[PDB]
């Protein structure tokens, strides 16, 4: 059982899984979601997608969707998560992240978005100023790439896998600490945001395997 | 009462206009309408297919020929002249041209909006207008019947709407890249709302004053000022590095010439030979400066690239970024790729900013492309203009209106 609208969502345990299609307009083809294990703060899932058109525009982000109340950074103690998937088709560009957003209030439009890019795919990058590095650290028992850049009143920093990591397993609160003692992200701020997705640009007959997924706030 | 507006609109692939729909005439027929941001009123098509029960001539001397600015009266037909008629001169941009025009009133009916979603049906029973004939309609898309005038007049649809429903003189417009699904216009008041959850609101934008031209390039009144939009451009950054520019050319002079005016009629930004070298120069040198090559110059287009370092982002394909710095240096209009590169095929990618001679009458235009998926919000009665950004960045498009 899964679903193909543009807004089509589905709920199960701590999640909701969203179809998400917000650039279909910007290209032409296909895109079907569904669930296929929860429990709790776990959850398995697809999407298989053709997009053709728009090389630049992002046509969707599917992604599963933590359901929590907005809490600071400076109460948060782990983020602990788990994510195996794993890719088919050919010609694919497209990203597999974690995304998340800080706000001052726990309701104000966000004032940084923090991603953790699982994977990029052919051609697929960040937000960037100068399209360099503006660290290489390693964190959660990964080698990172961190970039940076404007996005209206936001602060976008992305963290990019060296190599494409189809098993994780660690602290994702680790990205926020490292970011607030070597960015000067405030740790009064709220975490408002926690999703797991791809979004793809390009490809054919894809499909994004998420075998297992699990993440929690301690 | 409607608090507010909402027109469809969509990018005709030919000739790269942006197009609108409106409800006019008793009965109510459908018309394409070709959007001119600046324009001074709307002008359809009057010929022996105009038929309608609910039609008006306006007389001169009278209350709507002043609003018109009808600056004459009276009409000589051919085989004989007729007193008084409320002539006016409805313009073609798109081929520089305007023939004779005469004013009238008809009905208009547009979905009204809460901002979020298509409303009911409301209506302007005498709703100002002008006819003109088919040979005006040259080189403008198929189907279309005329053209939508979102200038500062009395009479052009922001303004006479804003009049007509009694709510505030400004309307917002969200022009969209695609031919596939509708755009939209919004007449009225804020929030704006864009699927699945992205609002859009005054606290929002990011504001620059909306400048006044004293003197009108619309060239066809004497000491008759512009009804178009220009905002102040200081310098234009590319990644952070200011572009050596003659900043004379970017202030509006005393007789008119130089400055930024934004429309939807030019597909591509303009930019005068002394910008266009600098800006072009300067934007490939950075280009370069993160392995991104030049490659052979495609029509119409100066500059051309590679896409083979060219990194897909959500905000476009990973080129520098051109800021517009405005009356501050915290105030800038930002433009990713979405906003400045333009897609030849899988392997070419192209800067969508044209060259305009020199001698041009204003020194930069931001052009349709240039818009394309930023809300843009023009606020006539205090005289400023207020813009989101690239919505790609809030993860919707300018299509994504719940239209219906």
């Amino acid at each position: 059982s899964d679903f193909c609208g543009q807004w089509d969502t589905a709920t199960a345990g701590d999640f909701t899984l969203y179809n998400d299609l917000w650039g279909e307009s910007a290209g032409t083809g296909s895109q079907c979601t569904g669930v296929d294990s929860y429990s709790g703060d776990t959850i398995a899932w697809h999407t298989s997608w053709s997009w053709s058109g728009g090389s630049s525009s992002v046509k969707s982000y599917v992604n599963a969707a933590l359901t929590f109340t907005p809490t600071q950074l400076n109460c948060i103690s782990s983020i602990p998560t788990t994510w195996k998937w794993s890719y088919s088709g050919s010609s694919i560009v497209a990203d597999v992240a974690y995304d998340t957003f800080l706000a001052e209030t726990a309701s104000g439009s966000s004032k940084y978005e923090i991603m953790v890019w699982l994977a990029a795919l052919g051609g697929a990058g960040p937000i960037s100023s100068t399209g360099s590095t503006i660290a290489t650290p390693t964190i959660a028992g990964v080698n990172w790439k961190l970039y940076s850049g404007p996005n209206g009143d936001t602060t976008v920093y992305s963290f990019v896998a060296d190599s494409t990591t189809e098993s994780f397993s660690g602290d994702l609160n680790d990205f926020f600490t490292y970011l607030v003692d070597n960015e000067g992200v405030s740790d009064e701020l709220y975490l408002t945001t926690l999703e797991a997705g791809t979004e793809p640009f390009t490809g054919s007959n894809a499909k994004l395997t998420v075998s297992e997924y699990s993440i929690s706030i301690e | 009462r409607p608090s507010a507006l909402v027109v469809p609109v969509k990018k005709d692939a030919s000739t790269l206009q942006y197009v609108t729909t409106i409800n006019q005439r008793t009965p109510l027929v459908s018309e394409n309408l070709v959007v001119d941001l600046g324009g001074r009123f709307l002008w359809v098509d009057c010929d022996q297919n105009y038929v309608s029960s609910t039609y008006r001539p306006v007389r001169c001397r009278t209350s709507q020929c002043s609003l018109s600015g009808s600056i004459a009266c009276g009409d000589c037909f051919n085989g004989g002249c007729n007193n008084n008629t409320c002539g006016v001169f409805p313009e073609n941009p798109v081929i520089n041209t305007a023939t004779g025009g005469e004013v009238a009133e008809d009905v208009v009916s547009v979905e009204s909006t809460d901002g979020s979603s298509s409303g009911r049906v409301v209506t302007v029973p005498r709703f100002i207008f002008s006819c003109a004939p088919t040979s005006l309609l040259q080189n403008l898309a198929s189907g279309v019947v005329g053209m939508a005038g979102l200038g500062r007049t009395r009479i052009a649809l922001p303004s006479q709407f804003a009049s007509a429903f009694s709510f505030k003189r400004k309307f917002a417009m969200c022009l969209s890249g695609s031919t596939s699904s509708n755009s939209v216009i919004i007449f009225g008041n804020d929030p704006y709302t864009f699927l699945p959850n992205i609002i859009v609101s005054d606290k929002t934008l990011t504001y620059t004053p909306l400048l006044t031209n004293p003197v009108s390039t619309s060239a066809t009144t004497q000491g008759e000022p512009s009804v178009e939009y220009f905002i102040g451009v200081k310098s234009i950054k590319i990644n952070s590095k200011i572009v050596a520019l003659n900043t004379s050319l970017l202030s509006i002079s005393s007789a008119g010439l130089g400055g930024t005016k934004i429309s939807t009629i030019n597909p591509y930004t303009v930019l005068e030979t002394s910008i266009y070298k600098a800006v072009t120069e300067a934007f490939i040198k950075e280009s370069a400066a993160r392995n991104i090559t030049r490659v052979a110059s495609v029509a119409p287009f100066g500059a051309c690239f590679s896409t083979d370092n060219i990194l897909s982002t959500r905000l476009g394909p990973s080129v520098p970024s051109i800021d517009l710095v405005l009356q501050s240096e915290s105030v800038v209009w930002t433009i990713t790729g979405s906003n400045s590169m333009v897609y030849i095929n899988d392997n070419v990618v192209c800067l969508g900013v044209v060259d305009g001679g020199s001698n041009l009458r204003t020194s930069i235009v931001i052009g349709g492309h240039q818009l394309e998926d930023n809300l843009v919000q023009f606020d006539l009665a205090t005289s400023r203009v207020g813009f989101s950004g690239t919505l790609l960045g809030s993860r919707t498009t300018c299509a994504n209106f719940n239209f219906t």
